[PDB]
DNA sequence: TAATGCGAGCGCTCGCATTAGATTTTG
């Protein structure tokens, strides 16, 4: 069955649909059901190719496709004789089922010829084309400096740390990246100046940042207020700063006001307590001056004012990097990921005086629905190629979208859910005129506890500009799971307070083994303990990921996280490329004493410093072989050293005629140092690693780039800059998504947000657009500027939206059980900070202690405290909370040198001393030609050669003629040129070949004994292919052991049959005279073994008998027989 | 050497292109043609069957018909001209 | 290819091979870059290292030798363009430097000469290939033929006379058809360019005993027994209708109604997948293997294609099997298939070692396959292969005879080279040891930055003097006028003309004129301030200069004769005497860690204060007081300020960034005599102040003379305790709480690898455990 | 960036300046 959301999702049409699906809402199942009913229907049924599905990863993709095959096929049983049902399983493979960029390509492919495309061009990785992107830049930079304009230096002295100009490439890549997130970029680019064109004569209230001023001045005011009345609720002070505060709160709308009145007029427990909630006001009061009101409102426009010739000088800049940007990749071929989706966008609207153009017409007649998955991570660029594929406006159409705004997690890549979240409040429940939006709320996936856990916590926490969204019913998580009522499924927080990992790992670790020694057994199905596979740690970043991985593995199983980088402070990658290196320049003596120091080599340090003493001055290159010149051959060091050095020429002389991956690969079995880091801790990583820069390597090849110098930097780029087994896996959130886990661990909560992007001299805003601090490089000050706080107000609310919904999914990754593991100092004292922030009603907690929130731990801790004030305390949570104080053999050494003392003991030896008893024969070629690519036996430019022919040349020509001679009788010379004219004629002889004839050389042949006898016999023919099989070594006396047959094939010249017998002719166009009585030995033997052969492949074939063979010559005419 | 050739054909006659005269350029655009070519001889089509084709299409209200015959008209025009130098010695 | 040659199964593969690996398309295309990209050093030696450049009867072994020397000095100078068409070690190296260019850049430079001159196709095509055969390409490619075939690949050395033939057809077609017309390099290149990667080797013929390893479309077979399909893969077995051509798939199919039949190409293709892949399953007579990758190159994600599910429709009981690198993962029968040979045996059997120490039960199999492999005569190969199982990066400690001849007779101590061993024993044997060397870069690093200022700043008081000048007479007119011209005298000069090579330099120029234009105010105003004068400045402090070499002795014959450089020593009369303090120039923001001093991180200022202290007596004939030790920060500060500034407030808030940390003496006196300007509150010139009593505050970094004593006489066991171990030959391996990293090998999870712990410390805890030292 | 110190002015306040202390997420 389904729910009537799910009926209603799947069979709703006629207009666009948002279907916001819950996690765990089982979207995918409904979303083939509904295109298996429009493909698979009584009434009017429709091809697969007649629809758009677009998913987020081509696997989903492809696992839809076999879904919709699965219930084809049933769909085929209950209607055998279906022709459209089976036409549609053909479809499946021709049908639009991928990821956006996926379609974007077919798209290019197929309208290349609209824009300036290459077709067969190629999308670079975002590391090459990164790559290319410092290339132009510099290329960029030195043009600008060069050229000495005024302005360029202004921009370059102000945002350059000087003595350095790095910076500033990277807010020109920054910005220019940030454009590329909007359907027009250079528009969305000219767009900057507009903010910093003012006057002191403006209305600030009135222009578009002062919003969030405006916003967050009513926050800290209000803030302040609350804070305060609390004060006066403990028990006159409070009153003359609550008085000046309400004050305050009349004029929040004048900014002008607040400059003149903000600056200027601004039991032991509860006691010393409620002296804190007044500290409170000054502090929020005072950040509150220094933000906004330190200087007047007619200076800060100023400073606005004067900034707008260095914006103007940064935008052009960014839009000239993006011109010879893209030309670059012209060049080469190239386009990036963006540039799919421009170059798609491009194709798709023809604009002249916007057009959705016939390319989109195109497509909108093609799919009669498209359908959207992960809606809330969607672009405007997608959005604006989604629009255009789509046919009809919203109240009608074929857009049909899914996802969860509280699912979106990707806000860093530019994703923007307002997208979604504005037409979901655009949207009617029922489909009147307008979109329809239907609501999955049913989790049929996971245990009641976590869904009210979960339910519990965003009811007080997600919510106004901190959640974004609404958290109501219709949003909450329903209980759809069957699953059978048992215990300890209650949430558990494990409060514990560089070792603070240290102790959190270890907690972390404990209740697992207690899972694990226990039963817990996870569960028509039946129960089944922890295998350590169910069970997941979660962690937002993974600096902790490789500590907590140690420990969790010094006791029990071992822990897999999915590491990033780290990669190349990898000892095995240093080596290996330390090695790479000397391979390159062996003039190199850091990387060269890697080598000699690594297990490959494994000079001691006495023999390293050993090394030295031979050449002190020289490179360390020189010292090494000094050594071995000299040295004795019974020195061990001399051995490791002249190995090595046998070892660096062989690879040297490698590389040069090799690939890089190639030359990798043999650097790896010649040294056994991938087998050899398999056989150590960790081993089974460093593998992969060491088999990552291989591939790598053949990534590489296929780059704009080759050799292996270049190889070399492209690695040092990477480096400069950004770089079934049961088991605990350790990942991070983010990484979660669709999947699942019976118990999850989400540990850090006590650890702060990485609020750093607000740091800098500027920032980058979708809406707002560029800003920045004013800077003034003469006279050395900066301060930050009006539209730079506000940025940053906004940008850290939206942040902590995105935190919270990272948050969202980690909880609603679990499937029974929830361990919650945060970390702090003084347990007591932030739960009293916790109490402050839980008194107020309503459930949805303060606002503004939400936006003061830092550490996961500030969102669960006051949410939590109120729980163990009706409903939120008697709301069907279950949680369990500890308060930690945070401080509570022979084999080998055999193996060692020799060897140990089994039931494969008899096997393993024949194995090992197996060899192919065909062996021999597996390296000799099948055909052989005596004269096709399957057999086998100083060039000038025609242009600068001469003008003639040479004696092979001539030769063949030669012979050409004889073989076309009639036979019928002896020619004349002038019936020899006749035929050599017709040769000419049908084109079987060169200008130059016809003109090479000896005629004289032709006719003679035809007055010899032998001549006349080809013309009088009762049969003939000329030009005769044969093969012949052979015994291997009946050719090749070298390998004598197998008796396999080869296949040697020719042309036999000429064959005649007289009432004698078969003779067997040959023309040669060898040099003789220059007597022949003297060559007569000497050619008979350079063509001896030629004839034997022909003879046998006519008398072992035939079964006739060669009696008599001859030999003409075109030099004198002579004739030799055999 | 098709292509060699047929570079030098994009050149000179691209101004009567229809279609492709922005595709011209680009160097991936010859080996389409040089494949395009190939096909034709092997399913035995003359330049003057593709000119043939080329005008049934023209002025026959579909759009995609017009464009296609608009491709294989620039098409024709290399096929043709390719012939040309190709003929009799090559 | 990789595989089967490991596990030495002999093939055959229907593809042919390109040639853009081969040395001779290498050098055509390299060549042309050279003189299209204006002779960038990296495309040079990309043709010089195909050797087809190098010179003619010369043993090949010194050219590389030579030509590798070349290339690192060309990336340290950054010699490109026309700096190429531009006594006993210095002789031995700049002799080979010109003989080496000397026959690298006639045959290349002549190129582009009769290139750049030519303008049809057929000369520009003559012109390389009399670039070619100038340089014997012929020649030294029939040498390398010869190489490949005595060492057993005559295959590869068919490959070299095989890619001449296709390069010069290459030609003729080119010459032949556009041979007359008009073009220059950048079309002709890149049709070149397209040029290569088009050519092709020839097919290697099959042999009588082969795999057949083909693909599933024109591939054809016959008495096949035994047939492994690959890739069985979704998108890629039923392969995706592929979008390529100038006609798509709905132009075809609409031909098609027009009664014109064209190349099947878009839709039919795929009707037609299940022709091939039933030609496929049914090609075997005994076996038929269909297999499919789980994961991608990369990780993605891999399902398998409809056709598996169709194969589990017809054969809904078979099970199917796992194809692992892991064979702990199989029975102990699979796990018998992983010894078919000794390279794999050693390689599996050494991750089974591994494994099993984790403990876990591992199969026997790979006990019967160790034994056996230390039962023959390669024992020792493999035994250093397992030696794998137990590889602790272990160092051993160097012998006496070593570090005697190594270190030499006497150990000349630096201050800097004394920090390197207390930062890491093993980083001193790579520096000072072994003597190792980085390649030097055209980049300008930071550190040789600074080098600047102070050759700029010693230079300023040279023009002071001469016009009889001081720091205090100076005006912001002449501060500027005086900076500028320092630079001037010495940019040139500095770092390969670095600073002359581009023009973002240039500009780092007038910045690098700036910072001094503003640290020589500073100066100015610190003078009229300050009561201290200095008496030396670069005062030679070791080795052959103004002063004696300090000197060590130790037990075991240890002599340390430590040498060092004194920025600035600067006098002031007291009441109490004499006062002496040292001030050094750096580009950093603090000075003094006490902590960082404890270890002997930091000794370069407590030792020089010594000296000056010491031989202060015997030196100008008094007896000093240490007044204290000061960094000054060399910079062009950005100060950050919410209150409105007028330009009064400005040129304060500036000289305040430039407060000297550091270490100072704890009196009244001293302070004043620093700052004469501070009468009661804080100090802008050092960090200290005044209450109204006229004591100094708490916040002040000054310490009592006891103090410093006590922190120079740890210094002093420090140079003693670290420089006995030198001798000792100690290399041990142990960071804190590098450049030679990557001959470290330093490895945290390998055991016995440790991180030595650093506290941080409030500067009385560590002033307080130097205090119990004796 | 807060966040303690340390001085004053007058158990409260400001104001100056240095110190500490942690820091990413890539379907």
């Amino acid at each position: 069955t389904w729910t009537d959301d799910q009926w209603n999702a799947i069979v709703s049409t006629g207009q666009d649909i948002l279907v916001a699906a819950a996690a765990g809402s089982g979207k995918t199942a409904v979303l083939v059901e509904r295109m298996i009913r429009k493909i698979t229907a009584e009434e009017n049924p429709i091809d697969v190719d007649r629809l758009l599905v677009v998913t987020f990863t081509n696997a989903s993709a492809a696992e839809m496709k076999h879904r919709i095959a699965e219930a084809l096929e049933k769909e085929l049983v209950q209607r055998p004789g279906s022709l459209h049902i089976r036409r549609q399983l053909s479809l499946l493979n021709r049908a639009s089922i991928s990821t956006l960029h996926s379609f974007c390509l077919q798209v290019l492919k197929k309208y290349y010829y609209l824009i300036d495309l290459d077709p067969g061009f190629r999308i670079a990785d975002q590391t090459e084309g990164e790559l290319i992107g410092d290339e132009v830049l510099d290329e960029l930079f030195e043009d600008e400096y060069a050229k000495g304009e005024k302005a360029f230096f202004e921009l370059v002295d102000r945002y350059t740390t000087d003595r350095h100009d790095l910076d500033l490439q990277f807010l020109v890549k920054q910005v220019y990246e940030y454009s590329r997130s909007h359907p027009n970029p250079e528009a969305w680019l000219e767009s900057f100046v507009h903010l910093y064109d003012v006057s002191e004569k403006s209305a600030i209230e009135e222009l578009p940042f002062y919003q969030y001023v405006k916003e967050d001045i009513a926050m800290v005011l209000n803030g302040a207020k609350e804070k305060l009345l609390r004060a006066l609720e403990l028990t006159d002070n409070f009153l003359d700063d609550l008085a000046q505060i309400d004050e305050l709160i009349q004029h929040q709308d004048d900014f002008s006001e607040l400059y003149k009145r903000v600056p200027a007029v601004s039991d032991p427990a509860l006691l010393d307590e409620a002296t804190d909630l007044r500290n409170g006001a000054k502090k929020l009061l005072e950040k509150l001056k220094t933000d906004y009101f330190t200087r007047s409102p007619e200076q800060h426009l100023k400073s606005l004012a004067e900034m707008k010739p260095v914006i103007e000088t940064l935008v052009q800049l960014v839009i000239s990097y993006g011109k010879r940007f893209e030309a670059a990749k012209q060049e080469k071929s190239i386009i990036d990921f963006s540039d799919l989706e421009h170059y798609c966008l491009a194709i798709l609207t023809a604009e002249n005086d916007r057009e959705p153009s016939e390319a989109a017409r195109f497509y909108q007649e093609q799919f009669h629905e498209v359908l959207v998955d992960e809606y809330q991570d969607t672009n405007l660029v997608q959005e604006s190629i989604l629009q255009l594929v789509t046919s009809g406006p919203e109240e009608t159409g074929n857009l049909f979208m899914v996802g969860d705004v509280k699912q979106s997690i990707y806000r860093f890549r530019l994703a923007e859910p307002l997208l979604f979240l504005s037409k979901y409040k655009r949207f009617t429940e029922s489909g009147e005129g307008t979109g329809r939006k239907i609501d999955l709320n049913k989790n049929f996936r996971s245990r009641a506890d976590i869904l009210d856990s979960t339910n519990f916590l965003f009811k007080q926490l997600m919510g106004g500009k901190i959640g974004e969204v609404d958290y109501d019913e219709q949003a909450e998580l329903k209980l759809g799971a069957a699953y059978p009522d048992n215990d300890e499924t209650e949430t558990e927080l494990l409060l514990i307070d560089l070792e603070t990992v240290q102790f959190e790992a270890k907690a972390i670790a404990k209740e697992i083994r207690k899972l694990i020694s226990s039963p817990f057994k996870v569960y028509k199905k039946t129960h089944r303990n922890i295998q350590y596979r169910d069970i997941v740690i979660l962690l937002r970043s993974m600096p902790w990921a490789p500590q907590i991985m140690e420990e969790l593995r010094a006791q029990g199983i071992p822990v897999y996280a999915n590491l990033t980088s780290g990669y190349f402070e990898a000892v095995e990658v240093a080596v290996a490329l330390s090695v790479l290196k000397v391979i390159d320049n062996p003039y190199q003596d850091i990387p060269l004493a890697s080598v000699l120091r690594s297990p490959i080599v494994g000079a001691d340090e006495n023999e390293l410093s050993l090394i030295r003493l031979e050449n002190k001055k020289a490179p360390y290159y020189e010292a090494m072989k000094d050594y071995l010149a000299a040295g004795d051959r019974s020195d061990e060091l001399y051995q490791k050293l002249n190995t090595f050095y046998g070892h660096l020429q062989k690879w040297r002389a490698f590389s040069k005629n090799h690939s890089v991956s190639e030359l990798i690969w043999e650097v790896y079995r010649d040294t056994k140092y991938m087998d050899y880091v398999g056989g150590m801790p960790g081993g089974k990583q460093r593998q992969a690693n060491l088999r990552v820069l291989y591939d790598r390597a053949r990534q590489y090849e296929s780059t704009a780039f080759r050799g292996l110098f270049r190889f070399l930097r492209f690695i040092e780029r990477m480096q400069e800059r950004g770089d079934q087994e049961d088991v605990v896996r350790l990942m991070t959130i983010h990484s979660s998504k669709g999947l699942e886990f019976p118990v999850v661990f989400v540990a850090g909560l006590g650890r702060n947000f990485n609020m750093m992007d607000l740091n800098k001299s500027y920032l980058l805003d979708k809406e707002l657009g560029f800003g920045t601090k004013y800077i003034h490089p003469q006279l050395r000050i900066s301060y930050p500027t009006l539209p730079l706080i506000a940025m940053k107000k906004k940008m850290r609310r939206e942040l902590l939206s995105e935190e919270l919904r990272v948050l969202y999914v980690a909880l609603t990754r679990a499937k029974e059980k929830l361990f919650l593991i945060g970390s702090c100092k003084d347990h007591q004292k932030q739960l009293a900070k916790w109490q402050a922030s839980a008194s107020q009603t309503d459930w949805l907690l303060p606002e503004f202690d939400r936006y003061q929130a830092r550490t996961y731990l500030d969102f669960i801790g006051p949410a939590l405290a109120r729980h163990r004030h009706a409903d939120i305390s008697g709301h069907p949570a279950r949680f369990a909370v500890q308060m930690i104080h945070s401080y509570d053999s022979e084999r080998l050494e055999a193996i060692r040198r020799g060897e140990p003392v089994f039931a494969f003991d008899e096997k393993a030896r024949e194995q090992l001393s197996w060899t192919y008893p065909h062996q021999e024969v597996t390296q000799i070629r099948t055909k052989q030609s005596v004269s096709d690519e399957y057999s086998g036996r100083y060039r000038r430019p025609a242009f600068m050669m001469k003008k003639g022919l040479t004696a092979a040349e001539k030769g063949t020509a030669m012979h050409t003629v004889m073989q076309h001679i009639p036979l019928s009788h002896v020619p004349s010379i002038e019936e020899a040129e006749q035929t050599v004219h017709r040769l000419y004629e049908k084109e079987l002889l060169t200008e130059e070949q016809k003109d090479a004839i000896d005629i004289e050389e032709i006719v003679q042949f035809f007055h010899t004994e032998i001549g006349g006898q080809l013309i009088g016999a009762k049969w003939k023919d000329r030009e005769i292919p044969f093969s012949l099989a052979l015994p291997a070594k009946e050719i090749y006396p070298d390998a004598h052991e197998a008796d396999e047959p080869l296949l040697v094939q020719g042309i036999i010249d000429c064959l005649y049959e007289t009432e004698d017998g078969l003779y067997l002719l040959a023309y040669k166009s060898d040099r003789i005279e220059g007597g022949f009585e003297g060559a007569a030995p000497i050619l008979k033997k350079r063509y001896e073994t030629q004839i034997q052969l022909y003879t046998k492949a006519v008398e072992q074939i035939a079964k006739t008998k060669v009696k008599g063979c001859a030999l003409y010559f075109f030099d004198g005419g002579h004739i030799l027989t055999l | 050497g098709v292509q060699m050739l047929l570079r030098k054909l994009i050149e000179e006659h691209k101004q009567e292109f229809k279609v492709y005269q922005k595709a011209s350029d680009k160097s991936g655009f010859t080996a389409q043609v040089e494949r395009m070519l190939t096909e034709f001889k092997r399913y035995c089509l003359e330049p003057e069957d593709i000119r043939r084709m080329a005008e049934s299409g023209t002025a026959s209200e579909y759009r995609g018909e017009r464009v296609l015959s608009e491709k294989l008209h620039d098409l024709s025009i290399l096929y043709q001209q390719m012939e040309k130098s190709l003929a009799d010695q090559y | 290819k990789e595989v089967f040659a490991d596990y030495e199964i002999p093939y055959f593969i229907d593809g042919k091979a390109s040639m853009l690996n081969h040395p001779l398309i290498e050098f055509i295309r390299s060549s042309l870059d050279v003189l299209k990209g204006n002779w960038r050093y990296e495309a040079v030696f990309r043709c010089v290292k195909t050797e087809l450049l190098f010179p003619l009867n010369e043993p090949k072994a010194k050219v590389r030798e030579q030509v590798d020397q070349l290339e690192n000095y060309c990336i340290a100078y950054g010699i490109k363009g026309d700096r190429w068409t531009k006594t006993d070690q210095e002789i031995e190296m700049e002799n080979m430097l010109n003989d080496t260019r000397d026959w690298i850049v006639p045959p290349l430079f002549q190129l582009q000469k009769r290139m750049k001159k030519a303008k049809t196709v057929q000369e520009k095509a003559e012109a390389l290939y009399r670039y070619l055969e100038e340089t014997d390409v012929p020649l030294k490619l029939d040498q390398e033929r010869q190489r490949a075939e005595d060492d057993g690949r005559i295959i590869e050395a068919q490959q070299h006379q095989q890619a001449w033939d296709a390069v010069i057809q290459l030609l003729e077609e080119f010459v032949e058809m556009m041979g007359d017309d008009e073009i220059s390099l950048d079309l002709f290149q890149q049709m070149i360019e397209a040029g290569a990667e088009s050519l092709t080797f020839s097919l290697i013929p099959p042999a009588l005993d082969q795999v057949f390893v083909g693909n599933m479309d024109l591939s054809r077979m016959y008495g096949t027994s035994c047939t492994f399909v690959l890739g069985a893969n979704d998108g890629v077995l039923p392969a995706r209708p592929d979008e390529n051509g100038v006609l798509s798939d709905d132009d075809r199919e609409w031909l098609k109604t027009i009664g014109v039949e064209l190349s099947s190409g878009g839709r039919e293709r795929l009707l037609d997948e299940h022709f091939l892949i039933y030609m496929a399953f049914s090609s075997p007579s005994d076996r038929l293997y269909v297999s499919y990758p789980i994961a991608d190159a990369e990780g993605k994600t891999l399902l398998p294609s409809m056709i598996v599910k169709r194969l589990e429709e017809l054969f809904p009981h078979h099970k199917e099997r796992l194809l692992t690198n892991e064979p702990e993962q199989v029975s102990d029968e699979e796990q018998l298939m992983y010894v078919v040979n000794k390279s794999v045996a050693q390689s599996f059997t050494a991750s089974q070692l591994r494994l099993w120490t984790r403990e876990y039960d591992i199969s026997d199999v790979w006990w019967s396959t160790y034994n056996v492999l230390m039962s023959e005569q390669d024992r020792l190969q493999s035994k250093k292969l397992f030696s794998s199982l137990f590889f602790r990066n272990e160092v051993k400690q160097l012998e006496r005879s070593v570090s005697r001849q190594l270190y030499g007779e006497r150990i000349q101590g630096s201050v800097s080279r004394m920090e390197t061993f207390n930062a890491c024993p093993f980083s001193h044997f790579a520096s000072h040891g072994l003597h190792l060397k980085e390649r030097q870069f055209f980049k300008l690093e930071a550190p040789d930055i600074g080098q600047l200022f102070h050759s700029s700043l010693k230079l300023i008081s040279d023009r002071l003097r001469d016009e009889k000048l001081d720091w205090r007479d100076l005006t912001k007119e002449q501060c500027e006028l005086f900076s500028y011209d320092a630079v001037e005298r010495l940019a040139p000069k500095l770092q390969k003309e670095i600073l002359l090579s581009s023009n973002r330099h240039y500009y780092v120029k007038e910045k690098l004129q700036k910072i001094v234009t503003r640290v020589s105010g500073i100066l100015s105003e610190h003078a009229k301030a300050s009561g201290f004068v200095p008496i030396g400045l670069e005062l030679g402090f070791g080795g052959k200069g103004p002063l004696p070499p300090l000197t060590f002795q130790l037990k075991n014959g240890c002599t340390m004769e430590l040498v060092g450089r004194i920025d600035r020593v600067d006098k002031a009369e007291s009441s109490k005497g004499l006062l002496l303090r040292i001030v050094a120039y750096k580009s950093s923001d603090k000075g003094l860690d006490l902590a960082e001093v404890y270890y002997g991180l930091a000794l370069q200022m407590l030792t020089y204060l010594d000296l000056s202290i010491t031989h202060s007596a015997d030196w100008l004939g008094m007896r000093a007081t240490p007044a204290g030790v000061l960094y000054f920060h060399i910079h062009d500060p950005m100060i950050q300020s919410n209150l409105p500034l007028g330009l009064d407030e400005i040129e304060q808030e500036i000289f305040k960034k430039f407060k000297m940390k550091g270490l100072l003496l704890g009196d009244q006196e001293v302070v004043r005599l620093m700052d004469t300007t501070l009468q009661e509150g804080r100090s802008n010139i050092i960090n200290a102040g005044l209450k109204k009593d006229g004591s100094l505050r708490s916040d002040s970094a000054a310490v009592g003379e006891k103090e410093f004593d006590l922190l120079t006489k740890h210094v002093r066991r420090t140079f003693q305790e670290a420089g006995e171990q030198i001798t000792d030959g100690r290399v041990s391996i142990e960071p804190y709480k590098c450049a030679f990293k990557s001959v470290c090998q330093f490895d945290e999870s390998l055991e016995e690898n440790e991180y030595r712990p650093l506290k941080a410390e409030k500067d009385k805890t560590i002033l307080e455990w130097i205090k119990k030292e004796a």
